[PDB]
């Protein structure tokens, strides 16, 4: 019972539909994925061959966190359908930055901190997202909580080298651009530096390969010296020179973060 | 310059 358990509404993007669970009127998002277009396949704790996205979502689904929750899924002849919990009201972080421009550092701090906690949660669950970007972050405008979405480019986390990548190139690290190789955590930290710059400057720093490998970060907005330092550290050209997640969260710019509800009341309501 | 989304 798939069409009987959810009322399907309008297209949110692409193929993802707004919907409501009939059992309790819970807002959901209904994501359809064509079998023919699936890159990596995995097996569930049952041996059922499913899209890796499903595997990764079940591994991070445990509990409450800043990660989108997979509520259910179904297999169809030519597709899989994914049922995700949908915040309401919501805006994704790309549209938010487009409308607001560069974010006040207090707000960027709260947002960036929540993305850090969410990505730590992924890594604790054995999952590498591989496509951190403002487009893949939802803001619950009433609760002030961020949610990481779209694990369609993710992978199981491992300590050895990755040689495949299907995320967003302008958030990919120079070792991928130059050598088509990267390690998971240090590549994640690079994308987080791109995201932090995006937040405090109003757009990402690099559009072209030469910029990505060039190692120069120009600040187009007024940005505090502490924040600039964190960004430049996350964007170190050598992966081993980048900070760990713990070093990011202990950085002086990251202290005295607002709680989510404070964030909503001060900046979103 | 123009701000734009980037595909995966
Ligand atoms: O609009 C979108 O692309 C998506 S993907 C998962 C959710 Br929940 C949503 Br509201």
């Amino acid at each position: 019972p798939l069409e009987s358990q959810y009322q399907v509404g309008p297209l949110l993007g692409s193929s993802v539909y707004s919907g409501i669970r009939v059992s309790d009127n819970l807002p959901v998002a209904i994501k359809h994925v064509e079998k023919d277009r699936i890159s990596d396949w995995g097996e569930l704790p049952n041996g059922t061959r499913v899209p890796m996205e499903v595997v990764l979502l079940k591994k991070v689904s445990s509990g409450f966190s800043g990660v989108i929750r997979l509520l259910d899924w179904f297999e169809r002849p030519d597709s899989f359908v994914l049922i995700l919990e949908r915040p309401e009201p919501v805006q994704d972080l790309f549209d938010f930055i487009t409308e607001r421009g560069a974010l006040q550092e207090e707000l960027a701090r709260s947002f960036f901190w929540q993305v850090l906690e969410a990505v730590r949660h992924c890594h604790n669950c054995g999952v590498l997202h591989r496509d951190i970007k403002d487009e893949n972050i939802l803001i619950d405008l009433n609760r002030g909580e961020l949610k990481l979405i779209d694990f369609g480019s993710g992978a199981l986390l491992k300590d050895t080298v990755y040689t495949d990548f299907d995320g967003t190139r302008v958030y990919s690290p120079p070792e991928w651009i130059r050598y088509h190789r990267y390690h998971g955590r240090s590549a994640a930290v690079w994308s987080l530096g791109i995201l932090l710059y995006d937040m405090v400057c109003g757009d990402i720093p690099f559009e072209h390969d030469e910029e990505i490998i060039g190692g120069q970060v120009f600040f187009r907005q007024r940005v505090s010296s502490e924040c600039q330092h964190l960004i430049r550290w996350c964007l170190a050209l050598r992966p081993s020179d980048r900070p760990t997640f713990e070093e990011i969260q202990n950085h002086p710019w990251m202290q005295d973060v607002l709680l989510p509800q404070e964030t909503a009341e001060i900046h979103l309501h | 310059r123009k701000r734009r989304r980037h595909p995966s």
